[PDB]
């Protein structure tokens, strides 16, 4: 049984620089059976490489794969940007199996995020649940994490985020977290609080609300 | 030999063994437990068989094998089922020897007692033609039949010089059944029949056969004293067959330092053939022989390219491949030897299949040439892989084809070595898998 | 021109058996392996296993033997089938043509998602996240709705600029729940009407809610 070891986990670039993805085998594969696909979001993967440096039929020549034994390559000599997408080694010398993925990623200048927060509506309240909604806005690099506080003690298990894909336009993220608790234990405390970290930010930035 | 029938099915075939003839230090004698007596006369002979050695019996008087059915062991008597198993080659019929023998049935191993006049009562088992037929006899006279009518392809048909596995069962209350390598090939209903008091001695030996040049083979001559049901006989042909030995097209052992022609087994209609001296092989359709008067036809052995197993390292040992042998694999092309091999870079498909070369000579290239003979799917055909190395005991691939197109040349189905078949071993049909044919007394072509 | 096309139930309860297919158009099953692979939400992808007109096939050996694959060459389709589905086997399920004498696979399908729940259909509760202190934000939180996908948009075409609608998350509940919200000018909260329009097709759900700054 085969894994692999994509690396690095992200990759920020330019169109026109050049792209280096590592891909890394638990054995080494002395068929030199491992390939490359490529996904952007909402479709279908795509063949790129096969037999470690083989282009498949239609592809463009700045994709090429090297290396041997445990350590495999795909190199973009000059990123394009409908090359930003997500790519995934496969190996299928005992049987099939791929590495986790590498995103290639637009870079741009650090963004700090703006940080909004959202106290439970009352309409939601009569429901019996409360909502606590914090919004980082239009922040780049894509790294950066929530912790809530309900009257200074950190909160765990208790909410969810996601965020956008890479802004077309401006290159940035967004992020938006959801504290959910019971009306009851809403009400159990005051002071409610978003404390968001990320490299845009000399010292993390806190909001808050007490309920009332 | 009685048994319980709701035991474990090995438990009951060896137990329910009355009589089993093996050849050991070339005596042939019985191993079932019962001890009858078995006496060779002089001129039955000793071959290759599928374990071992086999009978050979040519057609003149002094070429049979009789067993004396120990004093009184009894599985016909009355009523009692019964079933008769052995492993069988028969050389391919030349049309010159069916259109005037094609109506000459005569017996090959009988439990009859034969008389100038007529035949009388037991079991036989006889050849008419291209017809594998059973006979039941009873006392009074009646007759019981049947009559396996072999297929006209002779290449893939059970009476053309390859070892098949017989089985006959006997249900005396419904039918006599004709298995094939474990598959049900013919049946007769047998339910009018008497009792069968057949002699004490059973008779291995061309019995009323016209044909001077006949002859037969035949090994591992088993009674049983119950009607084997499929599972059984199912696990009885496969308990026969092992990987230690590779095997040619007929069945022997397959052997260094001996021509075969080479057929794929995937495109058995498919001869190999030379690009030329120092490049590629390839595939073409083999030449054939149809003559619908007589019932036959058959793509032609012995075209295309023949090819010569050595020693990789000599070792002195026996001539005998044994799966797992690292061998050099050589074409024989203009009365010389020509290794074959991959060179190291040399010419290959993007999918890295690697285009084996016959008599490549570039000086100080590395050429792979390696090979591990092995037997890795489909025990019951005689087929064998070859897996192919580098210098550092790495994979190329089994030897397979890939059809693609080299330069100019026209689109072929080129000889390769592929890892690509390691994950699909499992599958039905693969063209990593090879007929080795070596020329034989017991097929010329018409 | 060879295309593939994936088909199967959108929506399948824990336990039942799971059955998909894939037709193939300007081509056919020849003797081509065909594949299946999985690709669960967020997690990247996961080959099942092939079948081949001969009827062999081979799995991933680390799924326990829970996968069918089977092929009907006079329909030009194969198919998958996977017993006593879990959550566990949400996913988008692709179809794929291997390429010859390879185990890679060239051509694909567009893909089909599953869900695997026991959750029934349900529109969303819209809740307000009203703005409040030169830029504002103010959203729509879509709570508690099954199954995806919900749409979201603002003011009945005229505001795109500036909104952000985030991918859906499922909640221990078995629900989800998404919020889309928008940045606007300060100044426009006291004379500019803000109203998220969604829509939950699988319910019939239309909601229209506006967004009024929260007063003391």
């Amino acid at each position: 049984d085969i894994q692999m070891t994509q690396s690095p986990g992200t990759l920020s670039l330019s169109p026109g620089e050049r792209a280096t993805l590592s891909c890394r085998a638990s054995q080494s594969i002395t068929s030199s059976f491992l390939a490359w696909y490529q996904q952007k979001p909402g479709q279908a993967p795509r063949l790129l490489i096969y037999g470690a440096s083989s282009r498949a039929t239609g592809i463009p020549d700045r994709f090429s794969g090297s290396g041997s034994g445990t350590d495999f390559i795909l190199t973009i000599s000059r990123l394009e940007p409908e090359d930003f997408a997500v790519y995934y080694c496969q190996q299928y010398d005992t049987s099939r199996t791929f590495g986790q993925g590498t995103t290639v990623e637009i870079k741009r200048t650090v963004a700090a995020p703006s940080v909004f927060i959202f106290p439970p509506s009352d309409e939601q309240l009569k429901s019996g649940t409360a909502s606590v909604v914090c919004l980082l806005n239009n922040f780049y690099p894509r790294e950066a994490k929530v912790q809530w506080k309900v009257d200074n003690a950190l909160q765990s298990g208790n909410s969810q985020e996601s965020v956008t894909e890479q802004d077309s336009k401006d290159s940035t993220y967004s992020l938006s977290s959801t504290l959910t608790l019971s009306k009851a234990d809403y009400e159990k405390h005051k002071v409610y609080a978003c404390e968001v970290t990320h490299q845009g930010l000399s010292s993390p930035v806190t909001k808050s609300f007490n309920r009332g | 030999c009685w048994v319980d029938n709701e035991e474990d099915i090995d438990v009951i075939l060896k137990k329910s063994t009355i009589l089993n003839l093996d050849i050991n230090n070339d005596i042939i004698s019985d191993i079932s437990g019962f001890n009858s007596s078995v006496i060779t006369y002089p001129d039955a002979q000793l071959v290759p068989g599928i374990n071992g050695k086999a009978i050979h019996l040519v057609n003149n008087e002094s070429s049979e094998v009789i067993v004396h059915k120990a004093m009184d062991i009894e599985y016909n008597d009355m009523f009692n089922n019964f079933t008769v198993s052995f492993w069988l080659r028969v050389p391919k019929v030349s049309a010159s020897h069916l259109e005037q023998y094609d109506t000459n049935e005569y017996s090959i191993i009988s439990s009859m007692k034969k008389y100038s006049l007529s035949i009388g009562s037991g079991w036989s088992v006889s050849l008419k033609g291209n017809n594998l037929i059973w006979t039941l006899k009873d006392s009074a006279g009646e007759v019981r039949q049947i009559t396996f009518r072999d297929l006209s392809d002779k290449f893939n048909a059970y009476l053309a010089n390859k070892w098949v596995f017989i089985t006959i069962t006997n249900d005396r209350l419904s039918s006599a059944n004709l298995y094939i390598n474990g598959v049900l090939m013919g049946s007769a209903e047998i339910t009018g029949l008497g009792a069968i008091r057949e002699d004490n001695n059973i008779t291995l030996k061309l019995d009323r056969c016209n044909n001077n040049n006949q002859y037969v083979s035949i090994d591992k001559f088993r009674i049983f004293c119950k009607a084997l049901n499929p599972k059984e006989i199912e696990k009885l042909y496969t308990s026969y067959l092992s990987i230690t030995f590779l095997r040619d097209f007929w069945g022997n052992p397959l052997r260094y330092d001996t021509e075969y022609y080479l057929i794929p087994v995937a495109y058995s209609s498919k001869d190999v053939q030379l690009k030329n001296i120092t490049d590629y092989m390839y595939l073409t359709n083999a030449p054939s022989y149809t003559n619908g008067k007589l019932n036959i036809y058959y793509r032609r052995l012995y075209s295309g390219l023949k090819f010569i197993i050595k020693r990789y390292t000599p070792n002195n040992i026996d001539s005998f491949v044994r799966s797992g042998d690292f061998i050099k694999l050589y074409v024989s092309y203009n009365n010389n030897e020509h290794i074959v091999g991959y060179p190291k870079d040399g010419n290959a498909f993007n999918n890295l299949d690697r285009i084996l070369r016959v008599g490549y000579n570039a000086p100080g290239i590395p050429l792979y040439k390696k090979m591990e003979a092995v037997k890795l799917r489909d025990l019951k055909t005689y087929s064998v892989q070859l897996k192919l190395y580098d210098d550092k005991d790495a994979s190329l691939g089994l030897v397979g084809t890939h059809n693609g197109q080299i330069g100019n040349d026209p689109n072929r189905d080129i000889l390769i070595a592929s890892n690509w078949y390691f994950n699909h071993l499992k599958d039905k049909t693969l063209t990593c898998d090879w007929y080795f044919v070596p020329t034989d007394e017991g097929w010329t072509n018409d | 021109q060879v295309q593939l096309q994936e088909s199967g139930p959108g929506l399948v309860k824990p336990s039942e058996t799971l059955s998909l297919r894939c037709t193939v158009s300007g081509g056919s099953i020849s003797s081509y392996y065909w594949s299946w692979f999985r690709q669960p939400p967020g997690k990247g992808l996961e080959w099942i296993g092939y079948v081949h007109y001969s009827g062999s096939t081979n799995y991933n050996p680390s799924l326990k033997s829970r996968f069918t694959l089977s092929v009907d060459t006079s329909k030009s389709q194969f198919s998958l089938r996977l017993r006593s589905v879990t959550a566990a086997d949400t996913a988008i399920y692709y179809c794929a043509r291997d390429k010859y004498q390879t185990d890679v696979s060239d051509i694909w399908g567009q893909g089909t998602v599953v869900t695997v729940s026991s959750a029934s259909t349900k529109g969303p509760s819209v809740f307000p996240l009203a703005p409040s202190s030169g830029t504002a934000a103010l959203g729509c939180l879509v709570k508690d709705y099954f199954p995806e996908p919900v749409t979201v948009s603002w003011n009945s075409g005229a505001l795109t600029s500036g909104v952000h609608t985030f991918p859906a998350v499922l909640q221990s509940s078995g629900l989800y729940s998404l919020s889309s919200v928008v940045t606007v000018p300060s100044s426009s909260l006291g004379t500019q009407t803000y109203i998220c329009n969604v829509n939950h097709k699988p319910s019939n759900t239309k909601v229209d809610k506006r967004v009024e700054p929260k007063s003391c």
